[PDB]
């Protein structure tokens, strides 16, 4: 059972606002929704979106060589941004 | 104004009321009351709005009505046009009529009138079409003004088509708004009054009618979608083969018919942006198979297919033109010859006189495509050939030449052209010579003709008593 | 002798007097005369009306619609600058015919928009909510309750609804009572004394002084500082010295050592006081407060005097024969006083092996009901002080455990521990395992249906239809609630329980509810149950 | 709703523009119904610009990078020209507009009159455009703001010559300053911040080694880790999670 | 990061703390003292906080001499209780811990770290941004 | 599981449905969105062995205008296609008038064929895929903005404008699964509208290469 290439896989509630979903509740109000999310150490992407009932959208990794083998060098250009600023914002000190 | 029951009713009494007694409360009471309002609501209204007016209920009543509309088109979305939904409709729509002489009755045969059998009636009434006849899309936009606004739009379009021309020398929006008041029988009218304005426009008409029928096929049309394919590749790439060889096709899997392929035939031949984009496909094989070297091959199915369509407007229920190899070959011959000329000056005048003596629209294209020792000998023969012609069409395109060898800029070739345009505006009538008055204020670039073109601009003028002419020769003189 | 108008026939009365009386230059008569323009505005109306019936509404909704557009129009231009003048000067044919027709919101709209202006056109309003068999039903606002009679004629209906409810009308409509009977101080005593009075009849009067209990609770919180006149209300105002230390005490809301000690002093005595001043709830919410703190350890030198007081105020009883004490009881106050000093030793001491060997003793205290609900709030404290589960055994089962002896106990603290219950699932813990927190909300569920197998099963079947419904939490969480509900319920049911219970169990992956179940089906008994009785 | 309130700028209620504004100015705003018209267009206009900022912040923060300070401008100009704000304004809405639309086409980054220069120029400058206008809506100046004539077009003046100085020069040494410039804060964070937790956490391994192999990519990183998200009840369900 | 980096050092920074306490009551002759080193100091003595029953000034007065030009900000202070921001006296503070300066004239407030150093949007930050950079260097130098 | 098979197949044929609509060929609204149950109605729920199975559910899909070249698509039984199979594929290619064809592979596609596809592809253009690369879609992640082709005119006056060339404009590798997914051959030039964090949107330009 399972895919290939993959460890032990953890889940939990992002308790952080941004990785936890937000919705745009209709008075005008963007609502931060917690729900179970899952991590794999070992990443198999592209056959964890064929694998069924997964979020297409939000699915991201932190690897580079897969996606710009998949989604593109935009696509890789804009996740290496998205790392690069949580590695150096970690802390909370802000870079431009 | 309009005499419904009610409006009968207050003008009986107010004609009661105009005298016998007529007491002020007991006239109110016989004459008006609101059932809807409260008559608490109507007694703290004088108290409070000073006898205020019935212009807020009257809005509220609009809205109302206009949610009454919206209403009825769910109930037609939902239902799929419920035939107790459109009974309704039509009795409403009948009370407003008779009640006001309509803007909610209008707007409610607008949204659902189809097959009105009082409708007619209503259309019958109302057959002045004053404001009805464009607000009402569903009666008088779809087969209401078949009769005189489709021949007024005709017309329209003509003068249009002209304006259009002498902008050119010197629609769209209706289209589509005869596409959206368009049915089976709307469009089987407008194809009629297309092929009738063609009858009498020549080719212009015909040409009109294709271009709405390719607008429409690529907005809302719906062997006529095979024609406006066909003829949205060939806008696409006049030059372009692979929709030249799916058109040849289809004409040849087109059986024959009675008139079909005629009128098809007839837009395809008087088309003009069609006929020059026909022109240019035919220069550009005539110039492969002379780069090949393999001259006589779908450039003489091109030409009989153009000379099929050229035909077709003149002679009616006909099936298409002959070939003619050997006339085509010795056409293809001063090709061949300038050709070779022009391979002599990098490394026929007869034939030119006799193809410009023949009345040929693939000769005419070929003398403006060759316009657009050897090469100078052929030159002269392209010239004496457009001279033997000398048709509207020809003129056009050597005007086209002409601003082509302006833009050149040849010394020579100015001069050969100013005294081409010189003739030609002597020959042709005041178009012609408005051109020719442009090609002159862009020609005599060199002082030794520049007082030589303004005196010749001024004998075109004082000779040509045409009104555009003068115009001509009074800007001439105003630039210089 | 105009004759030119088009639908001035509403105006007829200004407009004859105005070709009667108007001379000089009648310009602004005939503007008036022919200022309807228009075709007839009723016609237009009634074949609007006729109109709506042929389409897709033949209903009364357009009646309504135009109701509402003339008294939006009416508020909208609503003449406030003389509306009193108007109103006090005519006051008969507007007022009559509102009240008759056009009472359903109109008046109390102009009311609560100003309420200051138009008293003839107030005290119209009221005396037509007098006429009405329904005691003002239209007029409910909060700011309008300054009449005498309107006001006692609304604390008459909300008190009738209050008691033909019972406790499930107790939790929903009290706040909308307490906004009116709260609002006004004056009014507050005036309820106070009729209720007051409604307490020294005796039947009823343990509903109606709960009732009292409340509404003192609700002032505290909002504001009041009625304590002194509750005591005043009450026969504890007969002694001056008991009266001012006990409404001093009060007011501050803490437990003086030297006051203690004159209440002591007062009490444990020969001829003690009407025990109701000891009685009052408020009094004995200081001394949860002040006692059975995790922290805020009292200097110990008045502890028996301490522990005494509680067990004179829960354990003493008494025989009311013709408002005289002849035989009271003092034998079970002993045992109280034991159990509550080793609570309050439990809690002083407050550590874990110790703590459960004590704790067998502890449920043995248990057993007493002041004991009960003094280490339930104890728990309470202890619980929500914030990181609390650090480390864990089986869910804190000490304090849940203590928490299931306490519903078993007394069936009157389910209220209580369902609050508790429900605030603990609602508070969401951090820096824990989402695991972790997974299975604590599965004990937390664990230990509301042993709440529900002692009894309290309607407020905890409510209250998982509301959680479902607003702030959806974990589907395993309610599986895990229906499985184990099923598995503790058995034939004949009841058809208010089955109803409850539908939706939740007819929604969200019955399939995924069934997992191994195999010998028993809990879901196609209750199917077959339900539509045995449906 | 909270939005309307804020930004509309009501003009019937007739007690609210005799607080706001001048005698004059609130009968020359309800007998011009087309300056009526124009702060409907400008509602329209911030409420199409809210809804761009929702599609471009999905996330709800409100935290952005702007060359200006927009309040501390108002601040300054407020307490320069000694407003005094008690009393009604002295500037019309329809000023407001003209102005807050001069200076939008007054700030400019991408010259030329080619289409696509004035598309790029829009979508270089749209969400300061956006932001400016946000500020300068009118109902803020004529409540919360009151400014003068003279302080709103010193004011115009102050944020053009403020978004000139704001401009970045050309020949300025971009990447290796780009380069420095993300090599100190390197230096600074330290790849022992990583103080581990009770979980295994995936195993983050942020710091030093991570931006290493984010400068150079691997092909094996340490740790290459996915986060995954589901549709719907699948992960509201932690069975079927 | 846009952030100031010059900062104020540790020493000056916790007596300059302690000097914008709200209890400093400084006597004229260490006013007196005090007020040459102003390099861009116009000449003229302020008016002292107390006149009756002696004349003493206060460290805000001195700072407001201090700071060049005339600017407007609120900062917050390390131990500023949000509490406090959000019930009553978010005017009036009992610990002074809202730093707010108008006009070129400090208010209230305890300075620190947060409102003097390198962090974003600070008072030598907006002052650079406002006034004269040359003007700015001046105020670290009398500041010193 | 037939299930799966049948889910995937439906997916399969959504994702070919909105892949010529967002290349630009002519699909119906019920094509580009019919539901899975729809189309089980529709074909059998059973592909294995069942009435449908491979090829059974290909298209020939026209252009939005001149419809002369018009794509379709292989669908091949074997899991690794046949240099053979082609080749009747190429005999179909033949027979119709049209030189636009897509193949899609159950697994690995053999370089022979691949070599074979890259030697007549000038005459006629076919693009192979693999079953999960069109089983997922790419425009549909928040990671990847919106993507233009644009066209000659567009690039010319593009040049003209910023004077610069092809060179000198970044490049995007022709074998990128968007390129692919796009169908766009050797040197041409896409614009890409991305959401832009400090200004709104920005308007960048890649050339295929």
């Amino acid at each position: 059972q399972g895919i290939e290439q993959i460890s032990k896989v953890y889940m939990h509630l992002p308790q952080t606002d941004n990785k936890k979903k937000i919705i745009i509740t209709e008075d005008g109000e963007f609502k931060a929704l917690q729900e179970w999310i899952l991590e794999t150490d070992g990443v198999s992407l592209m056959r964890v979106l064929s694998e069924k009932d997964v979020d297409p959208v939000r699915t991201t990794s932190n690897d580079i060589v897969e996606i710009f083998t998949v989604l593109g060098i935009e696509a890789v250009r804009k996740a290496l941004e998205r790392e690069l600023y949580h590695v150096i914002s970690f802390d909370g000190s802000y870079v431009n | 104004g309009l005499q419904d029951l009610g409006v009968a009713n207050g003008e009986d009494l107010k004609e009661t009321l105009t005298n016998c007694t007529e007491p002020l409360k007991a006239i109110e009471q016989f004459q008006t009351e609101n059932g809807v309002l409260l008559p608490s609501l109507q007694s703290a209204l004088p108290f409070l709005d000073l006898h205020g007016t019935p212009r807020l209920e009257f809005h509220q009543s609009v809205f109302d009505e206009l949610r009454d509309k919206l209403l009825e088109r769910v109930s037609a979305i939902a239902s799929e046009g419920k035939a107790e939904e459109r009974y309704k409709k039509l009795e409403d729509l009948l009370e407003k009529s008779f009640s006001l002489v309509l803007q909610p009755v209008v707007m409610c045969v607008m949204k659902h009138l189809p097959k009105v059998p009082e409708k007619k009636l209503k259309l019958v009434m109302a057959d002045k079409e004053l404001y009805r006849a464009c607000a009402v899309e569903v009666k008088r936009q779809i087969w209401q003004d078949n009769q005189a606004l489709f021949g007024d739009e005709v017309s329209p379009l003509l003068k249009q088509y002209i304006l259009e021309k002498e902008s050119a020398l010197f629609e769209v929006v209706q289209r589509l708004t005869r596409m959206v008041g368009k049915n089976v029988k709307l469009y089987d009218m407008v194809l009629q009054f297309l092929r009738t304005l063609f009858l009498r426009t020549r080719n212009v008409h015909y040409c009109t009618l294709r271009a709405e029928l390719l607008m429409s096929l690529h907005d809302l049309d719906v062997c006529h979608k095979f024609t406006w394919c066909l003829d949205a590749c060939i806008r696409e790439r006049f030059v372009d083969s692979k929709r030249a060889r799916e058109l040849q096709g289809f004409l040849d899997g087109v059986k024959k018919g009675q008139e079909q392929v005629l009128g098809d035939l007839s837009m395809i031949l008087c088309d003009p942006f069609a006929i020059n984009t026909l022109a240019l496909s035919t220069v550009r094989h005539l110039q492969e198979l002379v780069g090949q070297e393999t001259l006589p091959l779908l450039l003489l199915l091109r030409l009989l297919a153009l000379g099929q369509g050229a035909w077709d407007m003149i002679d009616s229920q006909v099936f298409k033109e002959p070939k003619m190899e050997v006339e085509l070959i010795t056409r293809f011959l001063p090709m061949l010859m300038s050709f070779l000329v022009d391979d002599y000056t990098f490394n026929p005048e007869s034939f030119t006189k006799f193809l410009q003596e023949q009345r040929m629209a693939c000769e005419v294209g070929l003398y403006y495509v060759l316009h657009i020792n050897a090469l100078l000998r052929l030159l002269p023969g392209l010239v004496e050939t457009f001279g033997d012609l000398a048709f509207g069409d020809i003129f056009l395109h050597l005007l086209t030449g002409n601003l082509a060898l302006l833009a050149d800029e040849f010394a020579l070739e100015d001069f050969c052209s100013s005294l081409f345009d010189g003739f030609f505006l002597t020959a042709s009538p005041r178009k012609e010579n408005v051109h020719r008055h442009a090609l002159r204020l862009l020609i005599h670039l060199h002082p030794r003709v520049a007082p030589s073109k303004l005196e010749a601009l001024q004998k075109a003028l004082e000779p040509t008593g045409q009104s555009g002419e003068a115009v001509k020769e009074l800007y001439s003189q105003l630039g210089e | 002798f105009s004759t030119r108008d088009y639908i001035m026939e509403p105006s007829i009365f200004n407009t004859l007097k105005r070709y009667f009386q108007a001379g000089g230059s009648p310009e602004n008569v005939i503007q008036l005369l022919s200022e309807n323009y228009t075709a007839v505005a009723q016609t237009v109306n009634l074949l609007a009306e006729w109109l709506i019936q042929t389409g897709v509404e033949p209903v009364q909704v357009q009646e309504t619609v135009e109701n509402h557009l003339k008294s939006l129009l009416i508020k909208h231009f609503d003449p406030r600058k003389a509306d009193s003048i108007f109103t006090e000067e005519g006051e008969t044919p507007a007022w009559l015919e509102q009240m008759i027709a056009h009472t359903t919101w109109r008046d109390l709209f102009y009311k609560l928009a100003e309420a200051h202006p138009d008293c003839l056109m107030l005290n119209f309003t009221v005396k037509l909510i007098s006429d009405a068999g329904y005691q003002g039903e239209i007029t409910s606002v909060s700011t309008a309750c300054q009449q005498l009679e309107v006001f006692s004629r609304v604390l008459r209906t909300s008190l009738a609804t209050i008691l033909d409810g019972g406790e499930e009308n107790l939790e929903k409509n009290l706040p909308e009572f307490a906004k009116m009977v709260c609002h006004g101080e004056h009014t507050y005593l005036f309820a106070q004394a009729m209720m007051s009075v409604l307490a020294q009849e005796e039947q009823g009067g343990s509903a109606v002084r709960r009732i009292a209990q409340e509404v003192q609770r609700f002032a505290q919180e909002k504001g009041h500082d009625a304590s002194q006149i509750t005591l005043a209300l009450g026969t504890a105002a007969s002694y001056p010295r008991a009266c001012q230390a006990l409404g001093a005490m009060l007011s501050k809301g803490a437990l003086n050592p030297a006051d203690i000690t004159v209440l002591f002093k007062m009490f444990t005595s020969m001829d003690p006081p009407p025990v109701e001043l000891i009685r009052v709830p408020a009094f004995l919410d200081l001394f949860m407060q002040s006692l059975f703190k995790p922290g805020a350890r009292i200097n110990q030198d008045h502890k028996h005097k301490y522990i005494h007081i509680l067990a004179y105020a829960a354990s003493v009883v008494e025989t009311w024969k013709k408002n005289k004490r002849v035989s009271i009881n003092k034998d079970e106050l002993k045992s109280t006083s034991k159990a509550v000093e080793t609570v309050h030793n439990l809690c002083c001491n407050e550590n874990a092996s110790e703590l459960v060997a004590e704790l067998s003793t502890l449920y043995q205290c248990i057993r007493f009901p002041v004991v009960a609900m003094g280490v339930l709030k104890w728990v309470d404290w202890t619980v929500s002080e914030p990181r609390y589960f650090q480390l864990q055994t089986d869910h804190t089962p000490v304090h849940l455990a203590l928490l299931d002896e306490i519903s078993t106990c007394h069936q009157l603290l389910h209220p209580q521990v369902l609050q508790l219950l429900v605030k603990l699932f609602e508070t969401e813990h951090s820096q824990l395992d989402v695991m972790e927190q997974l299975e604590l909300k599965k004990t937390l569920l664990d230990r509301m249906v042993h709440l529900l197998s002692r009894g309290y099963v309607l407020p905890v079947v409510s209250y998982i239809r509301k959680c479902l419904e607003k702030l959806d939490t974990d589907i395993s969480l309610i599986r895990y609630f229906v499985t184990e509900v099923l598995d503790v319920i058995a034939p004949p049911y009841t058809s208010d329980f089955v109803q409850l219970f539908l939706p939740i169990l007819e929604n969200d992956s019955i399939a995924g509810t069934i997992k191994t179940e195999g010998e028993h089906d809990p879901v196609t008994e209750f199917i077959a149950h339900c539509k045995s009785n449906f | 709703k909270a939005f309307e309130k804020k930004f509309r700028f009501d003009y019937t209620n007739e007690r609210a523009l005799r607080r706001t504004l001048q005698e004059d100015l609130v009968k020359d705003v309800l007998s011009n119904a087309h300056i009526q018209n124009e702060l409907e267009r400008e509602f329209e206009r911030m409420r199409e610009d809210r809804e761009v900022l929702r599609v471009i912040f999905p996330t709800g923060d409100s935290k952005v990078v702007l060359p200006c300070n927009l309040l501390r401008m108002i601040w300054n100009a407020q307490k320069i020209f000694h407003i005094n704000p008690r009393l009604p304004s002295d500037l019309h809405p329809i000023k407001v507009v003209e102005g807050v639309k001069e200076l939008s086409k007054k700030l400019v980054i991408v010259n030329g009159d080619d289409p696509l220069s004035r598309q790029a120029q829009e979508n270089a400058t749209l969400l300061f455009n956006i932001h400016l206008r946000s500020t300068l809506c009118s109902r803020r100046m004529a409540e919360e703001f009151r400014l003068s004539g003279e302080a709103f077009d010193w004011l115009l003046g102050e944020i053009e010559s403020k978004f000139n100085q704001a401009i970045a020069h050309p020949g300025e040494m971009v990447g290796a300053l780009a380069a420095q410039s993300l090599g100190e804060p390197a230096t600074q964070m330290t790849l022992n911040t990583f103080h581990y937790a009770g979980v295994s956490a995936k195993n983050v391994t942020l710091g030093v080694p991570r931006l290493k192999e984010l400068i150079n990519i691997s092909k094996k990183p340490k740790t290459p880790s996915l986060t995954v998200f589901l549709l719907g009840q699948s992960a509201r369900d932690a069975e079927r999670a | 990061s846009n952030r100031p980096v010059m900062g104020i050092v540790q020493d000056t920074l916790t007596a300059v703390r302690k000097f914008t306490k709200r209890d400093v009551f400084l006597e004229r002759g260490e006013v007196m003292n005090l007020l040459m080193f102003l390099s861009t100091w116009d000449g003229k003595v302020p008016q002292p906080a107390i006149l009756k029953p002696r004349p003493l000034w206060t460290g805000k007065q001195i700072f407001s001499l201090i700071i060049p030009g005339h600017i407007n900000c609120i900062r917050t202070h390390s131990t500023h209780p949000d509490d406090e921001d959000s019930g009553p006296y978010k005017h009036i503070s009992p610990g002074d811990t809202k730093v707010v300066v108008e006009n070129g004239e400090l208010i209230m407030g305890i300075l620190c770290k947060k409102s003097l150093g390198t962090s974003a949007g600070s008072l030598v930050h907006i002052s650079y941004l406002e006034m004269g950079h040359d003007i700015t260097r001046l105020f670290y130098s009398n500041i010193q | 599981d037939d299930e799966e098979e049948t889910y995937r197949l439906w997916k399969i044929r959504k994702t070919i449905m909105q892949l010529c609509h967002d290349r630009g060929y002519l699909v119906t609204q019920d094509e580009l969105d019919q539901t899975l149950e729809e189309f089980k109605a529709q074909f059998g729920d059973k592909p294995s062995e069942g009435r449908p199975r491979r090829t059974d559910l290909t298209v020939l899909v026209a252009h939005n205008d001149d419809p002369t070249d018009q794509m379709f698509v292989f669908f091949p039984e074997e899991p690794k296609v046949g240099i053979k199979t082609i080749k009747v594929y190429c005999q179909r290619m033949q027979e119709e008038n049209i030189t636009r064809a897509l193949i899609v592979v159950q697994q690995g596609m053999t370089p022979s064929a691949k070599q074979s596809l890259v030697d007549m592809a000038p005459k006629y253009i076919l693009e192979q895929f693999l079953q999960q690369e069109l089983l997922i879609n790419i425009t549909e992640h928040e990671l990847v903005p919106e993507h233009v082709v644009m066209t000659k005119e567009e690039v010319t006056e593009l040049l003209a404008r910023y004077k610069l060339r092809e060179n000198q404009l970044p490049r995007i590798q022709a074998g990128d699964p968007v390129a692919r997914y796009f169908g766009i051959k050797r040197g041409q030039v896409v614009k890409i509208i991305r959401p832009s964090e400090t200004a709104g949107r920005y308007i960048t330009y890649r050339l295929v290469q």
